[PDB]
């Protein structure tokens, strides 16, 4: 039938980090021509909130409307996990379409961050993969990066969460360098941002041995 | 020496499996029919198929007693899910442009949409024709329409649609 | 439920062991959902390389909660009949459909890249707590089909989870698997494995140790 409704969380490093700016997004397609007004509603934990930045609606290459609505969130308040609704309506709706997020529920487990560095085998090849094995977080929602002098290094690669035997997710992290450029005795980082984390962060640096 | 003349109700030659077609034959009192050149049983004055199948294709004359054999009328039974449909292909300018996406035993559609040259041109909630008052040199090019049966997403082949000067 | 669209297929490919050791029978799935009560009756028409096999196995149609009936065929195939990349195709006739659909399952086509694997021993810092990590990096691997396995001794370790395997920048794959263990059986040290199967390896199998 009538237009379909998509409500975003923010991004789980946007929650974590003061110098960003949360956002919860609900988007509407399928909005038609003939009845193309769109209004939105919003509510924290059950009270209405009139600061959403609502964008005018895009045409999109199929000839339908595209309708977005963004709301600014605290990160207190995603965090401590109330909810937020957005509110649809639209001529072609019989009733408005209501759609409720929130930070997935649970107690909260601080990550255990721990650097590996390459087996010896891997040193006849031409680069070799620095490995950070994060475990024992809750929930799965997390943010891993790599630095090395104080310059974000690009070439890693982070497997998805993977529930483990306890409840708790684990996950690995490969940053791929280099041989020479670990034979020379470069500090390297993994950065770790977790809601139960102290200060959201944690830093765990590898070396030459 | 009058021709018979075969007539589609409803006039569209190009059909879905399982629509019903309904060949009249107009001359003028008996009736022959032949399809694909052949004869068929029927010496009804109009040859009824309940089901359409693919075999039901082809060419269909008819002829009465007081009738030469007509020009052939072509059927074109098609296999699928949707059949974009037209009165004709080519139309002046100013005449009304009307199409039908047509769904297999008129199965409901939803979130419908009419594509010219691949592009969106309109779309609707629901299964409902699409209706150009007066065309337009800019309306001809190629087009097909896409839809949700329940949650299948299928799609009609392409039709050429040309608007003269 | 409405069942406007009629039923849907869904092919599954062998599991990667069955595909690799042959004291195990590697089997495609073909299963057919959304099978309405009304036009209960389901046909299976099975192809390899667009040559029409008759050994199949379907099971009969199975009542399912959703008030759907489900049915599934399964052809069992030969070992090496997948690994050379034969295309298997699954056509399923059903009168709530207006033709019949068609599905077509094989191996990952391209270069088979030989998976290389690197035990890792556990932190300095995981040295300290209870109970520690053991770490096997599978990479460079390619296609994706894999299995790994832990044993200590040559005598399984079932304290062990495995990732997914993820597209690596270079694309090929790698995963990682995690095996833990009392902190006392590393300080001594006992001798892990990590083993691993593949088709591009030797025999299919390869095998690293870990150990203090
Ligand atoms: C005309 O053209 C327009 C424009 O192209 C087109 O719009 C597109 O329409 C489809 C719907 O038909 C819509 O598809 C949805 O996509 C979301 C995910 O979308 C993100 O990612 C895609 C790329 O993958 C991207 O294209 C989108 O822009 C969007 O990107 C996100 O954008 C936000 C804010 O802008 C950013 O903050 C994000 O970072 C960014 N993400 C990324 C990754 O880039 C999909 O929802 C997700 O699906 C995954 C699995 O597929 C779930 O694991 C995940 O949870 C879920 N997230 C959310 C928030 O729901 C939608 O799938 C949901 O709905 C399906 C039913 O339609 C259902 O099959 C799925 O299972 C899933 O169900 C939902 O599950 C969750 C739990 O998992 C429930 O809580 C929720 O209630 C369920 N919803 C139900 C049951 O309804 C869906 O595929 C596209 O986004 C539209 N594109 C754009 C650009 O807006 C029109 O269709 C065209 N019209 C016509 C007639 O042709
Ligand atoms: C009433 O109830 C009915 C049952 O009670 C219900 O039937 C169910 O319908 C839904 C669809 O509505 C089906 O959804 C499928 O599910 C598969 C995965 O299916 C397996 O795993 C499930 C758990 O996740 C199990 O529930 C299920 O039993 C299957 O289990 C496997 O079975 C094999 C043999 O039986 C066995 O060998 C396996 O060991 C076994 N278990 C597991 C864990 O694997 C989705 O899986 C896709 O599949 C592709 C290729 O196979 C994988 O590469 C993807 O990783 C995987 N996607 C994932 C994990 O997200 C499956 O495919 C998706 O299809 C949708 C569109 O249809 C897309 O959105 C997805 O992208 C994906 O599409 C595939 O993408 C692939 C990746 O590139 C690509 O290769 C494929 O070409 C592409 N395929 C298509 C078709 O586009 C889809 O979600 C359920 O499986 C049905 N359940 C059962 C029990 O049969 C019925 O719907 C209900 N009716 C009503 C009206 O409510
Ligand atoms: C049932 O199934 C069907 C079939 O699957 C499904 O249809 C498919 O829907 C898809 C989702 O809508 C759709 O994908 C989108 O397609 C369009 C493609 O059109 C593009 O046109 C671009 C330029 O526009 C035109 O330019 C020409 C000349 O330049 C002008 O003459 C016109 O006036 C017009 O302006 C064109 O550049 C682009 O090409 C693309 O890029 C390169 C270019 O070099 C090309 O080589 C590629 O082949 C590629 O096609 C297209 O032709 C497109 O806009 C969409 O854009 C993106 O959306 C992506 C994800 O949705 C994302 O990756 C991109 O970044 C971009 O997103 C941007 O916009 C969104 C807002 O929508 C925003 O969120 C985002 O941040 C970005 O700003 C997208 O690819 C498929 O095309 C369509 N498939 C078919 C066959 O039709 C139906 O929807 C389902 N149907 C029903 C009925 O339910
Ligand atoms: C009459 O002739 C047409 C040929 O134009 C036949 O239509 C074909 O039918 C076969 C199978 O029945 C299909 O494989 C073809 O795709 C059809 N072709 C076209 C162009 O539509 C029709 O079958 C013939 N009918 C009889 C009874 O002889």
């Amino acid at each position: 039938g009538g237009p379909s409704v998509f409500l975003f969380p923010p991004k789980p490093k946007d929650t974590l980090m003061i110098s960003r700016t949360p956002e919860v997004t609900c988007v509407v397609v399928d909005v038609s021509h003939e009845d193309p007004e769109v209004k939105f509603n919003w509510y924290v934990d059950g009270v209405e909130v009139h600061n959403a930045k609502t964008k005018p609606r895009e045409e999109q290459y199929n000839s339908t409307y595209r309708v977005v609505s963004v709301l600014t969130v605290l990160h207190q308040d995603w965090l401590n996990g109330k909810e937020y609704k957005c509110k649809v309506s639209n001529k072609a709706l019989p009733a408005p379409i209501e759609k409720t997020i929130s930070k997935a529920k649970g107690q909260p487990r601080e990550p255990q961050v721990y650097t590996l560095p390459p087996s010896r085998d891997e040193l006849t090849k031409n680069q070799v993969s620095l490995t950070c094995l994060v475990k024992g977080f809750y929930p799965s929602d997390i943010a891993v990066e790599w630095e090395s002098n104080g310059q974000p290094e690009n070439n890693y690669k982070t497997t998805p969460p993977v529930l483990d035997s306890d409840g708790s997710f684990f996950l690995y992290s490969k940053l791929t360098v280099d041989k020479s450029r670990w034979q020379q005795g470069n500090v390297f980082s993994c950065s770790v941002m977790h809601e139960a984390l102290h200060n959201h962060y944690t830093q765990k640096s590898l070396s030459l041995s | 020496l009058p021709k018979a003349v075969v007539f589609l109700e409803p006039q569209w030659y190009r059909v879905l499996e399982k629509d019903s077609v309904t060949l009249k034959c107009q001359g003028a009192q008996s009736t022959q029919w032949f399809h694909n050149e052949s004869l068929i049983s029927s010496q009804a004055s109009s040859y009824f198929i309940d089901a359409a199948t693919v075999d039901d294709s082809g060419e269909y004359r008819c002829q009465t007693q007081l009738s030469t054999l007509s020009d052939p009328v072509q059927l074109e039974v098609h296999i699928g899910w949707l059949l974009l449909q037209a009165p004709r292909w080519v139309f002046k300018e100013e005449d009304p442009i009307h199409l039908r996406c047509h769904s297999w035993k008129n199965t409901a559609l939803h979130k419908v949409t009419y594509l010219q040259n691949g592009k969106g041109r309109k779309y609707f909630h629901h299964n409902s024709d699409f209706y150009i008052p007066k065309a337009t040199l800019k309306d001809s090019g190629s087009y097909f329409c896409r839809g949700l049966v329940g949650s299948k997403n299928v799609s009609s082949e392409t039709v050429q649609i040309t608007i003269t000067q």
